[PDB]
DNA sequence: CTGGCCTATA
DNA sequence: TTTTTATAGGCCAG
């Protein structure tokens, strides 16, 4: 869990808030994966539960600052998932819930981390929202997600908002530039990739990710001219599905762009694939295969158990039916 | 080590008892008879005192302390029974058992009931040691095809007079739950002494109740059988099989002739087979499936299968069922 | 001892609630007809005064002054009420315990009187949660309690619960809070607080409420951290994500004239500027209503759009109605599945690429 | 007090409907051919409940068996104030369990302490578990002479065939508008309540079929109303306008008259009638429409005030096109949620209305 | 009541099962008794009344017999409820294991009255695994004063290792016939009136139960007053339609909108939920569709729906059935915002109406 | 009253 | 060679 320099002031402001007790029980920061808000947190909890404040700073040499140090502080709750698991069950939520009425185990404030309410289950949110709208005193809650839009609407206004913007995209890749050694062009697709948010751009670098996308690069390559899209398999079946389908999605819609002449593409590092892509798919066909390969990423990561294999591998099929001429293309609903 | 079919054992238990009686298979039926036919001939020979032991990797190193212990000389003739786990003689039990193969008296017979042993399990040391002098019995059950004759084998020994048409009818109904294929047959001859068992006769004492997996069900679409298919589906159902598990088994096999098809302009068919390590006895069949489907019905088939998943794991749909009666129907034509 | 405005300001008598005058009119008036059901049931959207309400009614049940339909709130029973102390109204958050063993237990205690009160009161809140088996539990109950008793259940989201439930039922279905009624409360509030405020952002507040007083009073809490104590209209505007009207309708013409190039180049500019594209997306929907509008009667365009109206009338002369609904049709769509694409911006991308491609017809 | 509990009703004579339910356990009483399981099932608030009460009451009456139980014999008061201690309610939804039923049936071969009979009146009985109803089973079939069974539910899909077939099943129906009206008259005048005859047809339709579902409705009339059941109170609670309003918009919008219908649509605004709320009454209109088209007898009692005109427009336009009408102002209500704003959307809603309309389309350029 | 009354005490008696009587018979007759017999089959189909004639035909003062005489003391004594040495363990009200453990401990004493020791197991799917267990070591080693009648309805519960142990008895349902005869009988017998075709109907409404049957009669006598009429029975059993959604798709093809909404009216009062009509009208379309790729599409499932179903497939276009079905799944997606999901319904199938291929609806 | 096991609903 | 998941209700042996 790292710290970034562009928490400094977001931070700062919202200490302030807490440093007067006048901070409120309840914030739902809203962040992309990787900027941080995980430390951004981490800072408010420690101040919070220090016993010997400096300032906005935890000092470290405080009953309180030590046992936080080291895993084991009984006023701090952590909610994340089950290990071999990605939702965040009911009961997990009540032990917390429950255990908050009892008086703070070393009488100070207690603070509830909920490491990603996207991933509340339906009945855990639910289980949420009495504790959350009324705590005992001297609680404070910390939730984040990507999407406030997709959290349970009670859930949503009993907490504050506080948006977590991500630097400009110079400063980003300027950044960048000093943790990874990568085309000045590269970066700045990263970048655009994960949707500005540095260090979510950084961790592509990090794992096997980047040499996946040249991979799905390379096979997208000859799909194209060849009209083989079932070929993608190999490089799309795989657990980080979700992820290279919007890779897959992205280039798409940068040949839609072309289509259209716009400055800005988002694969700034391949202008060759996109231009592929305009030239050898109509505009009608770009498109609808954007939207088939978005909507099943969705129910890829949006049903719980669905064969990954058997989803793509129709997606796959089907694409290239599309490909047909005078085949119907599908067209959003409702 | 004398290997036998339970129809055999009957008549080599009467030549020579043997320190070992080793029961391997499926078959519930096959096992329960031939265990009994094992400790009816052994109360016979002396044998008084019966223990009975079902082996989980749960027995202790005391549990198999207390049955070394079991045999020591001389009390009246005893036979110990074990039952295994799942995935038979493990490391563990591979091991106490070889406590166990030098220890037999004409006093102590060994009766052992389980599953089919993988073969390099068969061929641990302890096993082949028991080897000539232990008797082996095969306890599968017979498959569509092996299944008549076993009937007609039965009918005889029953001494009853089956039509070669009143067993294709048996076969129909009892298919791969021969415990109630027995009871057919005893419950026929308490119908007619004649022991003349005519078609239209056995038709009016039957029930529909046969046993299948999800495997029985691919194969009969794979060869384009859909009638059979269905029958497949129904009892499927009946036995309240999770149907994931059929979308699942399914597939495996949808996606691999999706895959075959393509390649199958390119290279020649057999090479792909290789290709792919297709079990050989499923060879043929596939190819007969390749060639009565277009790679358009393939992927239909494909289409329609991912909707059955969604409407299952998103929807939380009824259809499941009544969804794949009309997938197997596409699959054959 | 502070607390957030969402929660300091809960009406604590009938007198202080805004709206929802229907039923603080039924529950005023049957409090004093005498006619005292003994299962109100409350529902309607988060946070317009679903269980604020059914404290002020156990209030007004349990006043040591009498039944009343104005209860005082300065005896030792409206008090305890008030913070939650009160002995004789038994609230439970039916969403974490939802299980029939728990509401059994709820029942086997039902049979006994009150301690300190007149009547014993259940107050179920979020009680769409119950299990199925909790819910057909308390059916022969819910339909007969001992005389001393009344059930007050409150849910947000009413369909979940069985028909067999809602037939023992009186429902009052809370309104959604007008603009208006939520912004009046706004300035109520602010001023007792000592809080300076801009009124035109006290409008940006109330139509961003949704419908909503605590969605309104939780978007204040925020304007007064963001802002450094003030409630001004320069920052809520830029929290709130708000636009300046140029941008909206620039994008609406380059979408008609099927001019790709510059839609995608316009949005590039506002994704710099940091714009909330749930608002764009809302905004445009709203200029296409105008011009489809203006196509019915000239007049229909506003006072307010003085330094637009030679835009707009000339895009409701050109475009034709029928492909006017198109678009309109296409963006609203767009909105509904937005916050299901990878990226909020890709989905407006998304959205009017293919909006873009309508242009010709034949 | 509560209505919905006070107007129980007391004799078969009180019973509103379910004449074949009724009639046939008084054909048997007096037959002397009466079985030991009933069960009684059909929507909420039909009567279950009651009659299974009415039944054991009438077993127990100290006259004789009989239809027509005397509601003053100790026995009959002490089951009217539900303290007799040979009826033993049960309530299968709290006794759930096998452990639970086992004691039921411990206790059976006991004999009565006051009655002729023992009744068993179990009530919400599709909620007790697999094991317990196999548990009734036995039992079930074959009672001791002084026991019987009356089984009550809301849904009887959920009990096991091997229950059902050995019980008499009276499913009891829903009742018509007609005769919910009737019972809403009878009680708020016996009840001495003032009322607009029509907030009564308007009560019993909103009942959806339910005679609680109607009571219940009644009550809050009553207080929303002030002691009065008026047509301003029934219709401001249940979110319906008062019928020509809603009529008179569809009406502007066949006859493509955009002026009329947009001003219509700014009257409805400073009623600040609810926007979902209109568009439903529409599609209520163009329904019965549609609907009067095919069988004609088929148009409502309640809108007597408006058959001239429905009339009217059932003959002046085609099927087809009021398909169309309905399937727009239906997606219409799909979109509304994500309309900028609720009004601008059942604004846009008809004008998508006027543009693609089939006999006088909006002009084109 | 009915069906307790007219409950078999003889062989001759009983209703069909000719093939599990009959091997019976022999059985007693030939000296062939099995130490343990499991007799399964639907609801009110003979399964008990068999297992308590085996009983008497087990210990008839007379002998060992096929046809019992049922007027001994053990005949009549078995007849009323109380004979010493039958015990008829009611296995779903006592499952627990301690229970069955009791059971079994008095299995080795002997018996004080007749020729065996009879114990009679009912609804016996419910034991436990232990309970199981226990049972199974005494039906392994059978005492030989000792025999067990297990019934159930649901035999798939029980262990293959308790299937393996006793001679099993799969009743049939009855046919349509066979009942109709016995509701004659009986209905003769008590001195009853009826129509020829009231008898009919209530068989059909049985579903293949003979108790199914009885108890369906004894309410018909009382909606009669004492007669079972058509004009009465015909009346009781639309009271209890399953019937709508099926009866709609008929309807609908043959274009009869007064017997569409009427239907739909008919379906209110059952008191149905709607979008549970509409799905199992799609459902029906679909199954019909099936049986016009192949015959076998049709279920062990679907008897007494069966043979209408079969006709409707014949004579229907299969371009005509996808059309249907397009409108009734829209309907669907449509239903919640239809204003009344009844209205959802009724304009879903008027629009299946108006749009009618083969008989229209008529335009001004 | 725990831990093993089964089941139904969404 | 045989499989979705989160929450719930429930039965049983010892
Ligand atoms: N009608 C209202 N009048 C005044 N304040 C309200 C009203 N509705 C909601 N609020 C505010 O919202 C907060 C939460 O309200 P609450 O009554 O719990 O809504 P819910 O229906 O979602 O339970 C209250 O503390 C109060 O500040
Ligand atoms: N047939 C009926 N006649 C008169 N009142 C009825 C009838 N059905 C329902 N009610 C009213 O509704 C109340 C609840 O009825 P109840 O019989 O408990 O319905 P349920 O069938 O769902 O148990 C009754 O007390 C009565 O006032
Ligand atoms: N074959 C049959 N002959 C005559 N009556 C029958 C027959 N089958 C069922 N019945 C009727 O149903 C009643 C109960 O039958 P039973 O044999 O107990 O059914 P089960 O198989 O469900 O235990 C009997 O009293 C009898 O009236
Ligand atoms: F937040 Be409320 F109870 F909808
Ligand atoms: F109100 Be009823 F018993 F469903
Ligand atoms: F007695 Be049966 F199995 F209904
Ligand atoms: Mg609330
Ligand atoms: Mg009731
Ligand atoms: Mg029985
Ligand atoms: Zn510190
Ligand atoms: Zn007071
Ligand atoms: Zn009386
Ligand atoms: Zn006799």
């Amino acid at each position: 869990m790292r710290w970034y320099p562009w928490l400094r002031p977001d931070f700062e402001k919202l200490v302030a808030s807490y440093q007067a007790g006048r901070g409120h029980h309840a914030l739902l920061i809203q962040a992309l994966p990787g900027m941080g808000d995980d430390a951004l947190i981490y800072a408010l909890s420690r101040y919070l539960l220090c016993q010997q404040p400096q300032g906005h700073k935890s000092c470290g040499h405080c009953r309180g600052c030590q046992l936080m140090q080291a895993g084991t502080h009984p006023d701090y709750y952590t909610l994340a998932p089950e290990k071999g698991k990605n939702t965040l069950g009911v009961d997990a939520v009540r032990e917390v819930t429950e255990k908050l009425n009892e008086h703070a185990r070393l009488g100070g404030a207690k603070v509830v981390w909920v490491t990603d309410a996207a991933l509340l289950t339906d009945a855990a949110a639910n289980a949420l929202l009495k504790t959350l709208e009324e705590p005992p005193a001297e609680t404070w809650f910390f939730l984040a997600t990507r999407e406030p839009e997709r959290l349970l609407a009670t859930l949503r206004s009993r907490c504050r908002l506080h948006y977590l913007a991500p630097p400009p995209e110079q400063y980003a890749v300027t950044w960048l530039s000093r943790e990874v050694t990568m085309s000045q062009d590269a970066l700045l697709a990263a970048l655009r990739l994960s949707a500005g948010s540095p260090g979510a751009a950084l961790a592509l670098f990090q794992g096997d990710n980047w040499q996946a996308r040249e991979t799905l690069c390379q096979a997208l390559a000859y799909s194209v001219p060849s009209g083989d899209w079932y070929s993608l398999l190999a490089a799309l079946n795989h657990e980080q599905a979700p992820a290279r389908l919007h890779w897959l999605a992205t280039l798409l819609m940068d040949a839609l762009k072309r289509h259209h002449g716009a400055a800005q593409v988002t694969n700034v590092d391949v202008p060759g694939l996109v231009a592929e892509l305009a030239n050898h798919l109509s505009p009608s066909r770009l498109q609808a295969i954007l939207g088939d390969v978005c909507h099943i990423r969705e129910q890829l990561m949006s049903v719980t158990g669905i064969n990954r294999e058997l989803l793509i591998t129709d997606l796959l099929l089907r694409i290239e039916h599309y490909l047909q001429p005078g085949v119907v293309l599908p067209v959003p609903h409702l | 080590m004398i290997r036998l079919y339970p129809e055999q054992l009957r008549a080599q238990l009467n030549e020579g008892l043997r320190a070992a009686y080793l029961l391997l298979g499926n078959d519930p039926l096959l096992l329960q008879e031939s265990q009994d036919a094992v400790r009816q001939v052994a109360a016979a020979q002396g044998f008084e005192e019966h223990h009975t032991f079902s082996i989980d990797p749960n027995t202790d190193w005391n549990a198999i302390f207390s049955l070394c212990q079991a045999m020591s000389l001389f009390a009246s003739r005893q036979t110990l029974l074990l039952l295994l786990p799942e995935n038979g003689p493990n490391a563990a039990i591979n091991e106490q058992l070889l406590t166990l193969t030098g220890l037999l008296h004409d006093d102590l017979l060994l009766i052992v009931r389980g599953n089919k042993l993988s073969k390099a399990q068969e061929n641990a040391a302890w096993f082949t040691a028991l080897a000539n002098r232990s008797v082996q019995v095969t306890c599968q059950t017979p498959e569509q095809a092996q299944l008549p004759r076993w009937v007609a084998a039965r009918a005889k020994q029953l001494n009853l007079e089956l039509d070669d048409a009143a067993n294709q009818v048996l076969c129909y109904c009892y298919e791969g739950n021969l415990l109630a294929l027995a009871q057919a047959l005893e419950r026929l001859s308490l119908l007619w002494p004649d022991g003349k068992l005519t078609l239209p006769r056995v038709e009016q004492a039957v029930n529909d109740a046969a046993h299948f997996t999800p495997f029985h069900w691919v194969d009969a679409l794979l060869m384009g059988k859909s009638k059979r298919a269905l029958h497949i589906l129904q009892q499927l159902r009946l036995e309240g099989s999770e149907p994931v598990i059929l979308l699942r088994t399914l597939q495996r096999e949808l996606l691999l002739l999706v895959n075959l098809k393509r390649q199958s302009a390119h290279t020649p068919l057999r090479a792909l087979f290789d290709k792919h390590r297709v079990w050989q006895n499923r060879r043929g069949m596939m190819g007969e499936a390749l060639n009565r489907l277009s790679q358009t019905q393939l992927r239909q088939a494909v289409q329609l299968l991912t909707r059955t998943e969604l409407t299952l794991k998103q929807d939380y749909g009824q259809s499941v069922w009544a969804e794949l009666e009309g997938l197997s129907l596409l699959l054959c034509h | 001892s502070y607390q957030v405005l969402a929660r300091k300001w809960r009406p604590q008598t009938f007198a202080d609630v805004v709206g929802q005058e229907h039923v603080l009119t039924a529950l005023a008036n049957g409090l004093s007809l005498g006619r005292i059901h003994h299962a109100y049931l409350f529902s309607g959207t988060r946070g317009v005064g679903k269980t604020s309400i059914a404290r002020l009614l156990a209030k007004g049940l349990n006043c040591e002054t009498g039944i009343t339909a104005t209860p005082c709130g300065v005896c030792d029973n409206c008090r305890e009420i008030e913070q939650g102390r009160f002995v004789d109204l038994i609230e439970i958050d039916a969403a974490s315990r939802t299980k029939v063993e728990d509401t059994r237990d709820l029942l086997d205690n039902v049979q006994y009187a009150p301690a300190r009160g007149r009547f014993k009161v259940y107050l179920i809140d979020e009680v769409h949660m119950l299990s199925r088996h909790s819910f057909n539990a308390l059916l022969k109950t819910l339909e007969e309690p001992p005389e001393h008793v009344k059930f007050l259940l409150a849910t947000a989201d009413p369909q979940k619960l069985p028909v067999t439930i809602l037939s023992r039922c009186l429902q009052f279905h809370l309104k959604a809070l007008d603009v208006e009624q939520i912004r009046h409360q706004l300035e109520h509030i602010l001023n007792e607080e000592h809080i300076a405020h801009e009124p035109r952002a006290l409008q940006l507040l109330a139509r961003a409420a949704e419908g909503s007083l605590r969605d309104a009073l939780s978007l204040t809490d925020q304007a007064i951290a963001s802002g450094d104590g003030q409630v001004s209209t320069q920052a809520v505007s830029a929290m709130l994500g708000t636009l300046d009207d140029d941008q909206a309708l620039s994008l609406v013409e380059a979408m008609v004239e099927a001019n790709g190039e510059r839609v995608m180049a316009l949005i590039n500019e506002a994704a710099a500027r940091g714009i909330e594209w749930e608002a764009l997306l809302v905004e445009m929907l709203g200029l296409l209503h105008r011009i489809a509008m203006v196509q019915l009667s000239p007049a229909a365009l506003g006072n307010d759009m003085a330094a637009i109206e030679l835009r707009m009338r000339e895009l409701a002369r050109t475009i034709p109605p029928t492909d006017i609904q198109l678009y309109y049709q296409t963006l609203l769509i767009g909105r509904k599945e937005l916050p299901y694409a990878p990226d909020r911006r890709m989905g407006v991308e998304m959205t009017l690429l293919r909006a873009l491609a309508f242009h010709p017809r034949m």
